[PDB]
Order: C-alpha cells, then sequence, then structure tokens
C-alpha cells in the first residue's frame, strides 16, 4: 500500500510518493508519484537544474570550458565534487569558470560581461578550442541572451565552438530537467555537424555513461577487444567533437535512460538509430548486455570468448562476495536509476536484500521500472526528505546504505555503515569486474570492526569488548 | 630599492578557480553553529544542497540546512509562498527548532520577494499554530552577486544577533566577554575555551562549533550540533566587553552590540603566530583585569622552542604563497615572518579591496618584510596558477583544498589551512591560532617541506641531526 | 591455510640494526629522573652516541657522564675510573640525587666490580657530604645480550630495588603505580588526562612530560625527568601496579609484588581501541572508580574518526611494523580493528623464547585471515630483502631509521617509536589511548593521501570521501 509515515502527518502528500510493495497487489494502482514539485522546508535530497546539465553531463567532457554564466557560487559549488577522471589530465575537474556576476550586471544587463569571460577564458588556455555556456538562476532570470553572445564570439574566433544551455536552477524541478534541456539542445544545434572517420564494419554509441571512477575507460576494454568503433560516449572520458558525430553510429547503447534516454529517442526518431537499453552494473547483467550487442553486430562468437574469459576471471571472487553477503539488506538511496540497475542484480550475484529506496528525481518511468525488478516488503520512496529516511531505518534497519557521504556520515551515528552510491569507494563499479568492485566495498562496509566497537558501552560491566574475524576474497 | 607591498586586483573580469563561495554559503555556516537552527535557504535547491555537500566535504559531518525549493511559478510570480510553507513545514515537523535565519539567494534578491513581510505572515501564522512555541526568524540578505561567503557569514551573524537580542534587549550584566572569532575550526575553538578558562574569564565564543567533531556512541545519539543557544545570543547583549578576532567575521556583531548596548568592542589582530596571540591576551587582561597564567606562558614556550629548531634550519628565504580568508591570510603572513619564511604572494578572494587596503596589518607588512609582496585582492585561484607558469618560484603554498592541483603539478609542498581542507584528514580538529597552533601550523610546514624532499631527494640524508 | 609464523634471522650478522644495545636502553630509564645523571661504566662512544640518539629523538639535551675507559684500565680494571666518576659527579652537581652506574661491554668482559665500588663511594661521600644521600644502583647491561628494550628494564629494575631498599614500605598511598614502558612525552600527557578524568591518583614511571620543555623568558631549562626518588620511594605504599608494557617495566612491577605485596597487573599495551578499553576496565576493577563519560566520548570522536578511513582507504592495505615488542604487537591489533593487514612484523631482539610465550601471539593467530610473518631477532634489512623478492606493501609503520628502506620503495612510512627524529612533533603527539588510535589513523591516511598525489594514483579521489 502506499505509506503515511509518522514524520509526514503535517505533509500527508507525502503518501502519494512511497509505496510499500505487498503481496497480491496490482502494482499499476501504486505507482508513486515522480517529477512534482518539491515541497519546501524538508530537506528533500534533490539539487537544480543546473546541476543536472553542467555537473552531471557537460562538465564530463575532459577538453571543454564549462563557463557558468553566473555570481561565483554557481561554479564554486560544482567544483572539486565529482570522480570523472579522464585520460588527459583530468582537466574537467581541475577547473571551473564563472563570469562573476556582480549588480551592475544584475541591474544592466551581463552579455558584455559574459562576452569578456569567453574571450579571456580562451586567451589564457590557447589550447582549448571548446565551450559550454551555462546559465544559472540569475542570468536567466534576466534574459540575457547566451546564444546571441556565443554566435558572436564564434564570429570573432574562427578556432571554438561554443554551446549553450538555458538551465536555470529553478527551472524544473530537480536535476532531471537539466538533463532534458542539454540533450535537446545538443541533438538540435550540434549533432551532423562534424564526421569522423568510421574504423570498423560495427559502430555504436554508448549513451548515458558518466565515466565514475573510470567506468567508460573500463567498458571500453570490452569493445576494443570486440572490435566495435564507439562513435561517441555521451559523456564519460568524452570530447565535445565526438558527441557532434554520434548520427553516424549504427546503434545507441544506453545505460542511463534518465538523464540520456531523451538524446537516444531523438536519434532514433531523425537518423534510424535503434536504441538498447542494457545494464552495464551487475555481472550477469553484463554478459547480458555484450550477448545483445555482439546479436545485433553478427559477432556473437567474439562475445562469448570475452564473457567466458571475463567469467573465469572475475566470477569465483564475486562468489566469494555473495557467501559471506548473503541476506544481508540494503537501502540505495540515489538519484533513481541504480535503484532498478541494482536491486535484482545485488540480489541474483550476490544474494543481498535491497529493502527500502529513494530517489530524487526520478520520474514515474524509474519507479515502473524499480517496482517491476525489486521486492515485496520493500519502501519505494520519490523525493525522500532526511525525517523519512531515519523511519525507514528504523522500518527495515538496513546493514548497509548505498547513498551520497553527508547521508553516509549521517547514518554512521546510528552505526550504519554505507558505500557511496553515486562516486563509489573504490571503483570502477560497473562490468564484470567493477560489481566484484562494488561487492568488495560492500563486505568491509559491514564486516567492519569500528561498528563491533562503537556499539560497546565501556562503562557497562556486563560488556566486553569483542574481536571480530574478517576475510579477503 | 626598497622592498614594496603592492595590492593589486585581479586583472580579468571573469574568475577561473574560484577561491570562495557565495554570501548564502557563509550564511548558511554561521547559521549552523545555533542550537537548534536550521537555515532555510529562499531560492532554487542547488544553493541549499552544494553548500551541505561543502559542509560534508570540510567536517565529514552531516548539517541540517533547508530549502524553499523556488520552482519556474515562483520565479515568475514571486516566491513568498515558498518562503512560508518553508518556515511551517520545517516547525510542524521539528519541535525542537528555535531559530530560522532566512537566507536569501541571488534568485530571491534578483525577483524581489519581500522577507521582512514573509517574515510577518509566518510569526502570525505560528503564533496561532504554535500558542507555546516562540521561534526566531532572522531576515539575512545575502545577493550572491556581492561580496563573498566571508560578508555572507558576517552577515548573517549580524542579523541573527540583531533578531534574538531585539526580541530580549539588555538586563542583569553577565560578567563575560562576547567572543567571535570568525571562521574557525572546531579545534581553533577548543583552543580558546582553554585559554579562557587557564585565565579565569567567562566568555561566550560566537558560535560555538567544538561539537561538529562529534563522536559515534553506543547509544547512537547524533550530538553533530552547535551549541551556541538563543540565551547565549541574547546574553551578549549584557556582557563587560565584545573580543573580535576577525575584522571580515564578526568584528560588525561586535561594532553593533558595542552601539546598540554599550559593550564595548575589542577588535583585535586574528590570532596567527606568536605577538598576535601575545596581543589578544594582553587585551583580555586589559579588558578583564585578569592576569595572564604561567600556563600560557609554557605553551608559549614551548611552541618557540619548537619553531626553533625549524626557522633558520629550513624555512629561511623559503618563498610562500597564502590563499584563504583575508584575516587568515594577513595572520599567516605575520606568522610566517616570525619562522623566517618569507610571504611574497597573498591572495584575498573578493569585491572588499576598499576595506583591504585599509587593514593596518598592511601597514604592519610594509613596516616589515624585506623582500617584496604581492596581495592581489579580487584573487582565484587561476591568479596563483598563472604566476607559477609565468615563473614566480614558491617554496610552499598555504591555502585551503581547492587548490590542491595547483601544489600536485608545479610539485609545490602544500599546507592545508583555512576552508575547506576536505583532502587531509582531521584537520578540523587541529588548532591554528593561538601558542599551540602556531607550533602545529610550523610543524605542518616542516613536516610537508620533509616528505618533498624525500620524494624529490633533495638533500633526503639531512634530516638526521637537525 | 591462514598461518601466524614466527621465524629468526637467517643470517648471524646484523644489516641495518632495530635498536641499540643495553646500555642506551639503561640511559634512557635514568634520563627521566628527577635530579639524575646516569653514570656509563665504559668507553666514551657509550655515552656521547647515546645523549645524541636523544637529541635527535627529543631536540633536547639530556646530561649522561662517562667513565671515559682507557687503555690502562682495559689492563689493570676500571674500578677507580667509576669511583673518580661518581665524585666527580657529586662534587661538581650538588643537587645530584641518583646516579644509575651502567655497566657496557668493556666493563663486563673485564668483570669491574660494582658493587664493591659502591660501598666504595657510599662511604667516600657520607663522610664528605654528611648532610647529602646519593642513592647508586648498579645496573648490569652488557651489550652482548639484550637490546635497548632489555637494558630499560634492567634499569627501571635497579634503580627501583635500590631506591626502595633504603626506604622500605611505609602508609598505604592510596595511589597507582603505572609503568607505561618505553613511551613518547604525549603518551604520558594522555596518560595524566586519563587519570585525572577517572579521579585516580597514579605515578607514572617515568615521568618525561617535561623532556619538551619550553624556551623561557627567564632562560630556565626545564628538560628533566620529574619521577622524584620520592615518588619512586612510595611504589612500596601503592594500591596496585598497572604494567602497560611486558618488556618495558613489568619486572619491576613483579618485584614491588614480591618485595610489598603491591599486586601487579599486566595488561596489553594500549594501542587501538580494545587494548585501551581493557587497559580502562583493569583501572576500574583495581581502584573502584568508573570509566568517566569523557572517555566514552574520546573513544566515540576516534571511532568516528577512523570510521572516515577504514573501509576506504585502508582495507586489504598490507603494512610492515617494526619497534619494540610491545609497540609491534600493540600496533598490529590497532591495524586490524581499522581493517589493515599487518602482514609481517618485525622485532629486533634476541628475546624469541619469549616473544613465542606472549598471549598477543595468539590473538592474532585466531584473528587474522592472512598470514602473518613475525620475524625475531630481525633486522631492518629483513625488511629490504623482503621487499627486494616481491613482498608487496602498502604501508610501513616504524622508527625513523628505517627511512631509506621506505624511501627508496616507494611506500607510505608512519613514524612510531624510538627514534622518530626525521619529522617533526612526533613526541609530543599521543600513539596509546582513544585519541592516539585517532591521531596514528589519520597519519596513515595523510601519508597515503600524499602518496596518492605523488604518484598521481587516482588523487582525484580525495574529495567527497
Ligand atoms: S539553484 Fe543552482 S546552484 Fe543555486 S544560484 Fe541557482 S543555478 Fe546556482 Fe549560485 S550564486 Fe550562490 S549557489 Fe545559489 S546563491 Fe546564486
Ligand atoms: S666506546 Fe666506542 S661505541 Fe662504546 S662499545 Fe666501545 S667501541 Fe663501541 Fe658498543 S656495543 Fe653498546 S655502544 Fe658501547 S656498550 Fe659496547
Ligand atoms: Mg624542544
Ligand atoms: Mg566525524
Amino acid at each position: 500500500p502506499m505509506v503515511l509515515l509518522e514524520c509526514d502527518k503535517d505533509i500527508p502528500e507525502r503518501q502519494k510518493h512511497i509505496y510499500l510493495k505487498a503481496p497480491n497487489e496490482d502494482t499499476r494502482e501504486f505507482l508513486p508519484i515522480a517529477n512534482a514539485a518539491t515541497i519546501p522546508g524538508t530537506l528533500s535530497e534533490r539539487g537544480c537544474a543546473f546541476c543536472g546539465a553542467k555537473l552531471v553531463i557537460g562538465g564530463v567532457l575532459k577538453d571543454t570550458i564549462q563557463m557558468i554564466h553566473g555570481p561565483l557560487g554557481c561554479a564554486y559549488d560544482t567544483w572539486h565534487t565529482k570522480r570523472y577522471p579522464t585520460d588527459n589530465g583530468h582537466f574537467n575537474m581541475k577547473y571551473v569558470w564563472s563570469t562573476d556576476m556582480k549588480e551592475s550586471h544584475v541591474v544592466f544587463g551581463g552579455e558584455k560581461r559574459l562576452e569578456k569571460s569567453m574571450h579571456e577564458a580562451f586567451d589564457e588556455m590557447p589550447d582549448i578550442k571548446r565551450m559550454i555556456v551555462y546559465t544559472t538562476c540569475p542570468t536567466a532570470l534576466i534574459g540575457d541572451d547566451i546564444k546571441a553572445v556565443a554566435k558572436k564570439v564564434m564570429k570573432d574566433r574562427p578556432d571554438v565552438d561554443v554551446f549553450t544551455v538555458e538551465c536555470p536552477g529553478f527551472s524544473g524541478v530537480s536535476q532531471s530537467k537539466g538533463h532534458h534541456v542539454l540533450n535537446i539542445g545538443w541533438i538540435n544545434e550540434k549533432v551532423e555537424t562534424m564526421e569522423k572517420e568510421i574504423t570498423s564494419e560495427y559502430t555504436m554509441n554508448f549513451i548515458g555513461d558518466f565515466n565514475i571512477q573510470g567506468d567508460t575507460q573500463l567498458l571500453q576494454t570490452y569493445w576494443d577487444r570486440l572490435g566495435i568503433q564507439v562513435v561517441a560516449h555521451f559523456t564519460g572520458n568524452g570530447t565535445y567533437d565526438d558527441l557532434r558525430c554520434m548520427h553516424q553510429a549504427q546503434l545507441n547503447v544506453v545505460n542511463c535512460a534518465r538523464s540520456s534516454g531523451y538524446i537516444a529517442n531523438e536519434l532514433k526518431k531523425r537518423y534510424g538509430i535503434p536504441r538498447l537499453d542494457i545494464d552495464s552494473w551487475g555481472f550477469n547483467y553484463m554478459a547480458e548486455g555484450i550477448r545483445k550487442i555482439c546479436a545485433f553486430f553478427g559477432i556473437e562468437e567474439k562475445g562469448e570468448e570475452l564473457i567466458a574469459e571475463e567469467y573465469a576471471k572475475w566470477k569465483p571472487k564475486l562468489d566469494w562476495y555473495k557467501e559471506r553477503l548473503q541476506g544481508k539488506k540494503m537501502a540505495i538511496w540515489t538519484g533513481g536509476p541504480r535503484l532498478w540497475h541494482w536491486t535484482k542484480s545485488v540480489e541474483d550475484d550476490l544474494g543481498v536484500q535491497v529493502v527500502a529506496m529513494s530517489s530524487k528525481f526520478g520520474h514515474e518511468e524509474d519507479f515502473e521500472k524499480v517496482i517491476a525488478r525489486g521486492k515485496e516488503g520493500t519502501y519505494y520512496i520519490d523525493d525522500g526528505n532526511e525525517l523519512e529516511f531515519f523511519e525507514i531505518i528504523d522500518l527495515v534497519k538496513p546493514d548497509v546504505i548505498f547513498t551520497g557521504p553527508r547521508v553516509g556520515e549521517l547514518v554512521k551515528k546510528l552505526h550504519i555503515p554505507y558505500v557511496n552510491g553515486h562516486g563509489y569507494h573504490n571503483g570502477p563499479y560497473m562490468g564484470f569486474e567493477g560489481f566484484v568492485n562494488l561487492a568488495r566495498d560492500m563486505y568491509n562496509a559491514v564486516h567492519n570492526p569500528l561498528r563491533h566497537l562503537a556499539a560497546v558501552d565501556i562503562r557497562d560491566k556486563s560488556q566486553t569488548t569483542p574481536v571480530i574475524v574478517r576475510g579477503a576474497a | 630599492k626598497p622592498a614594496e607591498v603592492k595590492l593589486s586586483p585581479r586583472d580579468r573580469e571573469g574568475i577561473i578557480n574560484p577561491m570562495y563561495d557565495c554570501q548564502p554559503a557563509g550564511a548558511q555556516y554561521a547559521g549552523i553553529g545555533i542550537k537548534d537552527c536550521i537555515p532555510l535557504v529562499h531560492g532554487g535547491q542547488g544553493c541549499t544542497m552544494f553548500v551541505r555537500l561543502l559542509f560534508a566535504q570540510h567536517f565529514k559531518e552531516n548539517f541540517d540546512v533547508a530549502s524553499t525549493s523556488l520552482h519556474e511559478e515562483s520565479a515568475v510570480f514571486g516566491g513568498a509562498k515558498r518562503v512560508e510553507e518553508g518556515v511551517l513545514v520545517l516547525a510542524r515537523r521539528y519541535p525542537n527548532l528555535r531559530v530560522i535565519p532566512i537566507i536569501t539567494t541571488c534568485s530571491t534578491e534578483v525577483i524581489g520577494d519581500d522577507i521582512e513581510g514573509s517574515i510577518r505572515v509566518c510569526n502570525r501564522a505560528l503564533e496561532a499554530e504554535f500558542p507555546d512555541r516562540k521561534i526566531y526568524l532572522a531576515p539575512v540578505h545575502t545577493p550572491s552577486f556581492k561580496g563573498s561567503h566571508v560578508t555572507g557569514y558576517a552577515e548573517c551573524v549580524k542579523s541573527v544577533f540583531k533578531t534574538i537580542t531585539d526580541a530580549h534587549g539588555k538586563g542583569q550584566p553577565s560578567g563575560k566577554l562576547n567572543v567571535f572569532p570568525g571562521w574557525v575550526n572546531p579545534g581553533d575553538v577548543v583552543l580558546l575555551k582553554r585559554y579562557f578558562k587557564e585565565m579565569d574569564v567567562e566568555a561566550n565564543i560566537y558560535m560555538d562549533t567544538e561539537d561538529f567533531d562529534s563522536p559515534m556512541l553506543p547509544n547512537k545519539s547524533i550530538e553533530t550540533h552547535g551549541r551556541t543557544t538563543v540565551e547565549d545570543i541574547a546574553d551578549s547583549a549584557n556582557a563587560l566587553a565584545t573580543l573580535s578576532l576577525a575584522r571580515y567575521e564578526g568584528n560588525t556583531t561586535g561594532e553593533l552590540l558595542q552601539k546598540t548596548f554599550a559593550v564595548p568592542n575589542a577588535l583585535v589582530n586574528t590570532p596567527y603566530g606568536i605577538k598576535n596571540t601575545d596581543d589578544m591576551l594582553r587585551k583580555i587582561a586589559e579588558v578583564t583585569g585578569k592576569e595572564i597564567p604561567e600556563s600560557l606562558v609554557r605553551e608559549r614556550g614551548i611552541a618557540l622552542d619548537a619553531l626553533a629548531d625549524l626557522a633558520h634550519m629550513f624555512f629561511a628565504n623559503k618563498k610562500v604563497a597564502i590563499f584563504g580568508h583575508p584575516d587568515l591570510v594577513l595572520g599567516l603572513a605575520q606568522f610566517c615572518m616570525e619562522v623566517e619564511l618569507e610571504p611574497v604572494l597573498l591572495l584575498i578572494g573578493d569585491d572588499q579591496g576598499n576595506k583591504y587596503k585599509k587593514d593596518p596589518r598592511i601597514e604592519e607588512l610594509k613596516n616589515t618584510a624585506h623582500f617584496d609582496i604581492e596581495i592581489v585582492h579580487n584573487a582565484d585561484l587561476w591568479e596563483l596558477e598563472k604566476r607559477i607558469n609565468a615563473g614566480l618560484q614558491l617554496d610552499l603554498i598555504m591555502g585551503h583544498s581547492k587548490g590542491r592541483y595547483v601544489a600536485i603539478e608545479a610539485n609545490i609542498p602544500m599546507v592545508r589551512v583555512g576552508f575547506p581542507t576536505f583532502d587531509r584528514a582531521g584537520l578540523y580538529r587541529k588548532p591554528s591560532i593561538g601558542y599551540q597552533g602556531a607550533m602545529e601550523l610550523g610543524e605542518m610546514i616542516a613536516n610537508a617541506m620533509f616528505a618533498h624532499m624525500e620524494y624529490t631527494r633533495n638533500k633526503e640524508w639531512i634530516l638526521n641531526t637537525w
């Protein structure tokens, strides 16, 4: 049934957002409302639309200035917070750019301030030739025309190319609208503005993977072994110009259908490129995804050779962790898709029971997927807030929580360990090896002497201090 | 040609690699140090969530801050109802809540929401709904297109003190000092508490952030809270005097309490290094009539003993760049010269240069330095990287962790100071001010240099009989 | 196949010794006594090199004298050098009260009769200084057995025997005796705070807090041990002895039990959380005093800090540890609490027959999920050679004379034990107790973090841990 938590008695609209799956229900009658307005004052976990454009998608690129048109805080706040390495020295993580909007610019306009800042950025780093300009709350409100500015800068600097995103934080309700605006703008303005050499009979784009701790680079070892050319990664370890070539691919392989389904859908519509949805987290999921890709291309045997070698290399360690993680209870409190990518994969491959899930910004689509794959007795929460997390802990008593670091540091006080479900602990977590990495961190999180020590009150004469025996795969 | 101390602005309009966050972030930091306080940030959701993450990076702890969740409708038609609902949702769900600083953002400053009017609405609504509670709503005007998190911190402290002392007024003299240490770590607060205890001086430290470093307890209780209460803030009207340690981080509240309540304010140099600590203690003795204790003479002497093992051997003539909050940059430059380091480049990150030019510590540096010093105001961290790229030779950087890649790539040892220091463990527990703090800064500098000598094989055999 | 194995060094010679010889440890014991100047009976290097070693660790001078054995004494015996040395000390240092007379390899080989010289000097001193008492303690420390660890223990025991022989049993003091072993001033400061917070009166033997002495306006020299004759004499009258170090003072606790019926309680050296917990439980047991809330809180702050590190940065990382035996075994237990894997433990002297009986071995055997090699009679070449043969380590914990092993192998290294001369201020930083466990864990993490930056090994990950 839908659940009215005690902490939500005075915001009873939250009942429509929390589903406890029970036997024999027709789940179509119990789909959480999702992607609706946030309730003010709740300590919702949601971020802003600008975040979804710059931090999540655009800022992954290795060769692009990220020009944030606004006051300095939006820039400061999106710098030193992500773990998306590159193969060029992590340019994307080292720098952030602001137009340093001041009061004058609010009153009289910021277009000249943006123009000057763009020329300065290109002058300070002459080997960087690509830029994305983002609006933020106040530059949207005052109506600065960033597309016109970008057009002028490109006329004045024939060596550069600039893309613009109109993504103030108050757009939409969450990060999600930033994903949408960036996807649609990119396909409308930049796809089919360049081409690259095709060097394989088999070509694809990999859509919706952001190279967290090197995920994309690990998956690329598969594509290289299979002889498949990736035209563009959207956007993990990617380049601006590769994204201009996306119309050339034969296949679009989608992992993050939430942030990046939009562009896959438009590429299918405009160019006829099929959309294949996979799960690139999960051990047996990864095998299924490789088999689908190889079946599409007619290279089934190459796929079987790869899968056999990866199972021989990694399945024994995975099974060691499954033996020790069987029956452990997990919560997943992340953006949305990892709920449906992980609930059944940790169950199948690790024996782990996901007892509670919360999505910051998922849509009803995401809840359809997670509820289809998820257990009975589990809580499914749209746009969860901090007091709800405490009540859910009291209801389901998780052994481990996959969530962001700040919430991890909160639940530590309750003696509950965490794994960073966003930026990982010791990743990558995609692929065969990556699911072993995920399992290892879950194992070390839960089988942790400090948890046991913390429970002991040394003042209690009846208590001793235990020693715990651990293992390694 | 005599040494010159030169102030100059950043020569670019834009920013690359900002040194500070925006005003609302600093207002949030001020508020999280108050017991039974949840700041409410009136604007889009990122303005809250990114700052809660920033605090988690520095402290490795959660702090509670709420958003009004400005969306499209409210951006176009006004956000008063988002404020008003957010205050009520907080009060309904947090029965012990007492203080809500209502912090504006760029968005809600641009659209001109009437925060004082929303507070009147909310006060009416809260008095009807909760006749047995008193919740203090403080209007905090922090447009992000002026100043920085430094100015936003100062503005929020001042507004919260105005709000609470307006309600309570002046009463029974307390016999206590007010102390505004500025934006410091828990370890700095621990040290100040010890100094006041050893000198038998009663004081309130605003804000008391000691418990930000909270235990993991057998009973699972959460103690990660500010310790400064409504009552403590209200009592500031009754103090003997205010000791303001930070010109840019709370002195304006000391000034307000002097103007409103005749509490005399004493602004001193921020106590980085030996002389500044000595002069702070002399001021405390003057205002209180209490003697400086032998215990502090001894702590001072242990610090000097430790620093004397380092200064002429390892520090003399080494060139340093320092960035961070202005009180910290200027104070660390003075500390550096006590130990024979040469702070040749000081970077201060905001638009307050008209004030910095009048800081008496500039003149103190002009009258002491034997080497040129460039003080860049309105600086970003690209101002540092570009100068190194152009040939500036540095032996040490002192600054916060968002400058780390500058030091890493240039192969320059860096000591992490100020806020945020997320890329090393435990620094929030270390003092940087006072005598113990001077000692621990100097030993961090030496140990950073020593490790660098080993990694680079630069006379690494010399670390034996120093 | 899960095995903790003890083995000896397989070479007769030493390359890169882990410890100094017995007389050096006896000197260290003595310099913690107020109004004490040890007299080292042997050649001059046996004194001067050890005064240098203490200056390397502490960055301070300590006073120790030599008998200056020369060629004539090597032929005819050196008793007259002892006797002269005692009188020259007494005549030139009017406040001197205690002289441990420490033998060396030379004076052990030639068989000088130290006890006979002490009788001569006691008669001379009583005649020449009628209103003074100087305690001469014979300390037999041949360097061709044991190590500075054994020498420390021997000197403490001899000094206590000498002083308590002279004063005997008096009125009950209500205090604990505490022998922390060979620890830093910072460890002593932490223990004093624990006993203060628990409202337990205690003497810490020796009290080395003031080794970290101020540079004072009045130019006063305060770099002295604080343990007095009176403090040592009062050990006879204690409620109980708490011995923290099996190899570094427990034998003095036993002597006081045998002689004065002061019950001795030997506990695991308090490295890490459990060992600290168990120390405090023993204190509570023997005193009847409750463990205070303040120590529950310090414990919780340490656990909170270590929990930010253990599964993220420490789990499955392989560690080698060297140092004094009580420190090595205690740090191995601490390592395990934070998910580190101490695969190689090196203990540097000939006391293997004792180490095989240490109950902490069994505590490791019953807990480790990885093989542990414990090499006794080890030198530091035992570490370097194993690394050269392929042993993969993520961390070394040990004293500064191992530094080049870590530097050349490019392995991060945390400086622990004695001497730690190649970093600043470590003598002031506790390693024992809850705050010490936290400080050690954060040194480990910060050494790893710097290493990640210098080697460009996922250095971008240090943002949102
Ligand atoms: S919801 Fe998002 S992060 Fe917020 S402002 Fe809006 S685009 Fe940006 Fe920016 S400068 Fe500071 S952090 Fe805000 S108050 Fe403005
Ligand atoms: S005066 Fe010189 S240093 Fe002294 S012993 Fe003689 S040659 Fe040597 Fe050696 S082992 Fe220790 S330090 Fe001595 S007691 Fe013997
Ligand atoms: Mg000293
Ligand atoms: Mg903590």
